[PDB]
DNA sequence: TCGCCCCCCTTCGGTGCTTTGCACCGAAGGGGGGC
C-alpha cells in the first residue's frame, strides 16, 4: 500500500536541471526480477508509464536481499543525487543494546517495502524517469518513473524516517510506558505490561500502521528471545553479538588488512583487550588496495591474542537507571586503551577502546584523559549521563600534572584502581635551578636555503661542542642542540635555550612522540635526575647564550 | 503587525551545524520547552527538507533552577545581514561602566511576540537528540524573533524603547543597555536599594510581557617585577626577558646595562651584585610598568580579542586588546568555589566574567583564545555556562616563554 | 555500478605563525556495522 500521508515537497539545486545517462547491459536473471517487480510496481502504482517528453533518465540494477531469494530494486541515482537539494539528516546515532533496559514483554517488526510506501512530491517524480532494459539488444527499454520514494536516492532515507516518525507519534503519546526504538523501519517495542496485554498493544500498533499503508509482514514479526536487532541477539537477561567470523588467509593484501581491523573494532564493544595498533601499521605507507602485505611478527602477535580473546563466549548485559555507570580503563601499550562500562562487577554492559594518536608529541596522562572524553560522550549518547571512573593513575601523578600543565584541564568523579601498568609522569622539570648542577648554553642554527646547520653548546664548567648537521632545519638543529646538551651532561644538568618551539614541546612533558629526535630527547629526560630547562630571547647579547651563538656561526 | 526583510550576507548559505550530544535532564527540558513553544506557535516542526541546522543545548542558573534553553546562534548571527547598513543598531552608553551596581536580566521572552520574516524562518532550524537514538531527531524552525539571534534586538528595538521609557524619564542616572537578550541596569544606590529598583523595572516588563556586577573593582593587573634582596644570574635572565618581551608594549624600555651584568658564561645559581647603573635601569624599568601605556584608544570598527593563561592556584589572568600589544584592559580573575578541583569550571567561569566587563565596557564581547585543548573544553564547558549569550572562540597552545602578567 | 547514519585508521591539504617547517584540524579514502 502506499501512505495517504503528505509528501515532502523537494527540490533540484539552484541551476540544475535532472538527469540524462543512459542504461546499460544486465541480466536476464536480473531483468525478470525487476519486470516481476515493475510491471507489478505500476499495478501497485509505485511507478508510472512515461514517454519522450520527459527528457530525464537514470540507470537500474538488482542486488540481492538477506530475506532469501528476494530481490531489491535500486536505481544509480548519481548523477540525481548530485543534483538534488541538500537534507538535515535526522538519524543523528545508531543505538545500542546496553541502552536498553530489561523489559517484560518484547516484539522485533519491520514495515515491509518500507520506501515504496512513502509518497514522493508530484513535482519532483519527473526526476527520477529510468528505463529497465529487458536483455538490452532486444527492443528499446519501457520508461517509468517513480511515485514513491526511490532506493538509491539522497533523500529517500530522512523522508521515510521523518514519515516514520509522525505516524508512530499518534501512538507513542498514547502509550508513554512502551518504548518504541525506531532504526529505519525496524521498530523494537518492549513494555511491562504482560504478554496478554502486550499483544493487544502490538496488534494496535500493527493496525495504525496499515492505516497509514504500512505494512508488517508475519516473516519480520519476532515475538520470542533471543531477537535479531541491529546485528545483536536479545535475551531477557543479556546480549550478544551476532558470530565474528574474521578473515584467515595465508597471504594478506592491504584490503584483507582494512577489513580485519574492522571487524576487530566492532568486536572490541563486548569483547575487551582488542588491539589493533599492529595490524594498523601495515597499513601505512602501502600503495594499492591489492598490494601484498606481510604481516609482521608484531602484528602475528596481536592477531593471535584477538583471535584468543574472540574464541571465549561474552555477553554485555541491560542497563539499570537506578545503579550507578562505571567505567574503567587499562592501558595496553603504544598508546592504546581499553575499557569496561558496568554497573555490577563482572557484569558488562558495554567494552571498549580508545587508540588514536593525537598530535606529534603527547604523553600517558594526556591520552587517558582523551580516552575519559571519548568514553563520558559515548555515555551520554547511550545513557544520557557520564559514568563514575576507576583509573590506573594515583591521585598525586593527577595534582602533578595539572599544576605543572599551563593548559586547563580536568578529569570528573575517579577512583585510583591499581591495575599496572599505571599511567605515570616520566619526568619532571625542575621549576628552579639546581645547585651544583652543570650549565648547559644551548643553540642551533640552520641554513634555510642550504639545510645544512650546526648545534652546539658553551658551559659555565668551561665545555664545549659544535656538531655539523646535514639535511636539517632550524626547529631541528634546536632540538639536536637540547639533545647534545642532555647527552653529555650528567643525571642533574641547567639547560639554556633561546627555542620557544623546543621549550614548548619539552615543558609539556611529552613521553612518545612521532619524531625520532624527540623521542630520543625523552628518553634522554627520563633517564636524568634532575633538568631545569630555562628560555632567553635570542640576539640579544645575554652571558652564555650570546658565547655559544657566536660559536654555532 | 508585518515582518520585518531580513537577508543573509551576500554569498552565505545559512548555518549546516551539526547537534551534539545531551545529558538526559538536558534533553527532557528542550522536549518540554519545545512543545509548549509549539502549542503557542512560536515555533512549528519541520522535516529533514530544510538543510539547515544550529545545536540546541539547556542551562540552568541555580538561584533560578528552572532550565532556559540555548540555541548556539553563533554562525547564524555570523552570516546575517549587518544593521548598522540598515540602521537597525543598538547604541552603547559609556556611563555602564561607571555605576558601582549593574544587574542582568534575562528578556529574551519579549522577542516571541514579533513575528520572523517566513522567507528567513528556515535558518533558524534546530534539531533535539534522542536517548540512545531510540528515535530521530526531531526539528522545529522559529515562526518569531528567536532568542540569541542578533537580528531580535535590532528588530525589536523601537518596541523596547518604547516600554522603557518611562522606567528611565522616572530615573535618569539609571543606565539601561540591551545587549542579545539581556539589559544590562546599572546605578549608584546602596546595595540593597539598588535591588528594590531593579524589581521595580522587572515589574513593569511584566506588565506587557542574575547577581550584581560591581564595576569599581575590576582591577588593572599591570606587569609586575619581582623584588629581591639578592639576585641569581638565573633571576636577571628570567628579568631580561621579560622586559624584552615587554618592550612591545611599553616605550623606551632598556636591558643593555643588565644584560652585561650577565657577561661570560656563569652558573645559573652564582649571585651577582646589581650595579648602580643596573638598579638605575631597573627601578625606572618598575615605574614604567606601574601606570598604564599611552596611546592605546578603542576601535568600535574592530574586534575585541581576549587572551587568558592559567597561573595557578584559583587564578587566572587575562587580556582584551584588538591590535597585538596594544591592551585596552590588563586583568586577573580569581574564584574560590572551596574545592579548588575543576580547572575547566574556572575557566569557563573567567570567560563569562570577562565577556561580561566587555559588554559592560564596550558593548561586545571579545573571541577568545582559551588555553585548553579544543576537545577537553566541548566535554565539559556547557555544564557551567550561565549566560544566554555565547561569545565566540578559539583554541591555542601557548606554552609560557616568560610567566609577564605574574 | 545505489542511498542515509554511526564507529576507527590513514592520508591529504588548507591555515596561520611576529614561520621558511610545523602543528593543528577537517575532509576524504579505506574498512566495520545498521536499515
Ligand atoms: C532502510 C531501507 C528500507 C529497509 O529495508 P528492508 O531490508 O527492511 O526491506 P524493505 O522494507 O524494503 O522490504 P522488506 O522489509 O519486505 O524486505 C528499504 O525500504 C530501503 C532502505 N534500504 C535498505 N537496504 C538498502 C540498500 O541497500 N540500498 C538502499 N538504497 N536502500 C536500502
Ligand atoms: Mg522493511
Amino acid at each position: 500500500p502506499i501512505s495517504p500521508i503528505e509528501t515532502v515537497p523537494v527540490k533540484l539545486k539552484p541551476g540544475m536541471d535532472g538527469p540524462k545517462v543512459k542504461q546499460w547491459p544486465l541480466t536476464e536473471e536480473k531483468i525478470k526480477a525487476l519486470v516481476e517487480i515493475c510491471t507489478e510496481m505500476e499495478k501497485e502504482g509505485k511507478i508510472s508509464k512515461i514517454g519522450p517528453e520527459n527528457p530525464y533518465n537514470t540507470p537500474v540494477f538488482a542486488i540481492k536481499k538477506k530475506d532469501s531469494t528476494k530481490w531489491r530494486k535500486v536505481v544509480d541515482f548519481r548523477e540525481l543525487n548530485k543534483r538534488t537539494q541538500d537534507f538535515w539528516e535526522v538519524q543523528l546515532g545508531i543505538p545500542h543494546p546496553a541502552g536498553l533496559k530489561q523489559k517484560k514483554s518484547v516484539t522485533v517488526l519491520d514495515v515491509g517495502d518500507a520506501f515504496y510506501s512513502v509518497p514522493l512530491d508530484k513535482d519532483f517524480r519527473k526526476y527520477t524517469a529510468f528505463t529497465i532494459p529487458s536483455i538490452n539488444n532486444e527492443t528499446p527499454g519501457i520508461r517509468y518513473q517513480y511515485n514513491v520514494l526511490p532506493m538509491g536516492w539522497k533523500g529517500s532515507p530522512a523522508i521515510f524516517q521523518s514519515s516514520m516518525t509522525k505516524i508512530l507519534e499518534p501512538f507513542r503519546k498514547q502509550n508513554p510506558d512502551i518504548v518504541i526504538y525506531q532504526y529505519m523501519d525496524d521498530l523494537y517495542v518492549g513494555s511491562d505490561l504482560e504478554i496478554g496485554q502486550h499483544r493487544t498493544k502490538i496488534e494496535e500498533l500493527r493496525q495504525h500502521l496499515l492505516r497509514w499503508g504500512f505494512t508488517t509482514p508475519d516473516k519480520k514479526h519476532q515475538k520470542e528471545p533471543p531477537f535479531l536487532w541491529m546485528g545483536y541477539e536479545l535475551h531477557p537477561d543479556k546480549w550478544t553479538v551476532q558470530p565474528i567470523v574474521l578473515p584467515e588467509k595465508d597471504s594478506w593484501t592491504v584490503n584483507d588488512i582494512q577489513k580485519l581491523v574492522g571487524k576487530l573494532n566492532w568486536a572490541s564493544q563486548i569483547y575487551a583487550g582488542i588491539k589493533v595498533r599492529q595490524l594498523s601499521k601495515l597499513l601505512r605507507g602501502t600503495k594499492a588496495l591489492t598490494e601484498v602485505v606481510p604481516l609482521t611478527e608484531e602484528a602475528e602477535l596481536e592477531l593471535a591474542e584477538n583471535r584468543e580473546i574472540l574464541k571465549e563466549p561474552v555477553h554485555g548485559v541491560y542497563y539499570d537507571p537506578s545503579k550507578d555507570l562505571i567505567a574503567e580503563i587499562q592501558k595496553q601499550g603504544q598508546g592504546q586503551w581499553t575499557y569496561q562500562i558496568y554497573q555490577e562487577p563482572f557484569k558488562n554492559l558495554k567494552t571498549g577502546k580508545y587508540a588514536r594518536m593525537k598530535g606529534a608529541h603527547t604523553n600517558d596522562v594526556k591520552q587517558l584523559t582523551e580516552a575519559v572524553q571519548k568514553i563520558a560522550t559515548e555515555s551520554i549518547v547511550i545513557w544520557g549521563k557520564t559514568p563514575k571512573f576507576k583509573l590506573p593513575i594515583q591521585k598525586e601523578t593527577w595534582e602533578a600534572w595539572w599544576t605543572e600543565y599551563w593548559q586547563a584541564t580536568w578529569i570528573p568523579e575517579w577512583e585510583f584502581v591499581n591495575t599496572p601498568p599505571l599511567v605515570k609522569l616520566w619526568y619532571q622539570l625542575e621549576k628552579e635551578p639546581i645547585i651544583g648542577a652543570e650549565t648547559f648554553y644551548v643553540d642551533g642554527a640552520a641554513n634555510r636555503e642550504t639545510k645544512l646547520g650546526k648545534a652546539g653548546y658553551v658551559t659555565d664548567r668551561g665545555r664545549q661542542k659544535v656538531v655539523p648537521l646535514t639535511d636539517t632545519t632550524n626547529q631541528k638543529t634546536e632540538l639536536q642542540a637540547i639533545h647534545l646538551a642532555l647527552q653529555d651532561s650528567g643525571l642533574e644538568v641547567n639547560i639554556v635555550t633561546d627555542s620557544q618551539y623546543a621549550l614548548g614541546i619539552i615543558q609539556a612533558q611529552p613521553d612518545k612522540s612521532e619524531s625520532e629526535l624527540v623521542s630520543q630527547i625523552i628518553e634522554q629526560l627520563i633517564k636524568k635526575e634532575k633538568v631545569y630547562l630555562a628560555w632567553v630571547p635570542a640576539h640579544k647579547g645575554i652571558g652564555g647564550n650570546e658565547q655559544v651563538d657566536k660559536l654555532v656561526s | 503587525i508585518e515582518t520585518v526583510p531580513v537577508k543573509l550576507k551576500p554569498g552565505m548559505d545559512g548555518p549546516k551545524v551539526k547537534q551534539w550530544p545531551l545529558t538526559e535532564e538536558k534533553i527532557k527540558a528542550l522536549v518540554e520547552i519545545c512543545t509548549e513553544m509549539e502549542k503557542e506557535g512560536k515555533i512549528s516542526k519541520i522535516g529533514p527538507e530544510n538543510p539547515y541546522n544550529t545545536p540546541v543545548f539547556a542551562i540552568k542558573k541555580k538561584d533560578s533552577t528552572k532550565w532556559r534553553k540555548l540555541v548556539d546562534f553563533r554562525e547564524l548571527n555570523k552570516r546575517t545581514q549587518d544593521f548598522w547598513e540598515v540602521q537597525l543598531g543598538i547604541p552603547h552608553p559609556a556611563g555602564l561602566k561607571q555605576k558601582k551596581s549593574v544587574t542582568v536580566l534575562d528578556v529574551g521572552d519579549a522577542y516571541f511576540s514579533v513575528p520572523l520574516d517566513k522567507d528567513f524562518r528556515k535558518y533558524t532550524a534546530f534539531t533535539i537528540p534522542s536517548i540512545n537514538n531510540e528515535t530521530p531527531g526531531i526539528r522545529y524552525q522559529y515562526n518569531v524573533l528567536p532568542q540569541g539571534w542578533k537580528g531580535s534586538p535590532a528588530i525589536f528595538q523601537s518596541s523596547m524603547t518604547k516600554i522603557l521609557e518611562p522606567f528611565r524619564k522616572q530615573n535618569p542616572d539609571i543606565v539601561i543597555y540591551q545587549y542579545m537578550d539581556d539589559l544590562y541596569v546599572g546605578s549608584d544606590l546602596e546595595i540593597g536599594q539598588h535591588r528594590t529598583k531593579i524589581e521595580e523595572l522587572r515589574q513593569h516588563l511584566l506588565r506587557w510581557g542574575g547577581y550584581e556586577l560591581h564595576p569599581d573593582k575590576w582591577t588593572v593587573q599591570p606587569i609586575v617585577l619581582p623584588e629581591k634582596d639578592s639576585w641569581t644570574v638565573n633571576d636577571i635572565q628570567k628579568l631580561v626577558g621579560k622586559l624584552n618581551w615587554a618592550s612591545q608594549i611599553y616605550a623606551g624600555i632598556k636591558v643593555r646595562q643588565l644584560s652585561k651584568l650577565l657577561r661570560g658564561t656563569k652558573a645559573l645559581t652564582e649571585v651577582v651584585p646589581l650595579t648602580e647603573e643596573a638598579e638605575l635601569e631597573l627601578a625606572e624599568n618598575r615605574e614604567i610598568l606601574k601606570e598604564p601605556v599611552h596611546g592605546v584608544y578603542y576601535d568600535p570598527s574592530k574586534d575585541l580579542i581576549a587572551e587568558i593563561q592559567k597561573q595557578g592556584q584559583g587564578q587566572w589572568t587575562y587580556q582584551i586588546y584588538q591590535e597585538p600589544f596594544k591592551n585596552l584592559k590588563t586583568g586577573k580573575y580569581a574564584r574560590m568555589k572551596g574545592a579548588h578541583t575543576n580547572d575547566v569550571k574556572q575557566l569557563t567561569e573567567a570567560v563569562q566574567k570577562i565577556a561580561t566587563e566587555s559588554i559592560v565596557i564596550w558593548g561586545k564581547t571579545p573571541k577568545f583564545k582559551l588555553p585548553i585543548q579544543k576537545e577537553t573544553w566541548e566535554a565539559w564547558w556547557t555544564e557551567y555556562w550561565q549566560a544566554t549569550w555565547i561569545p565566540e572562540w578559539e583554541f591555542v597552545n601557548t606554552p609560557p616563554l616568560v610567566k609577564l602578567w605574574y
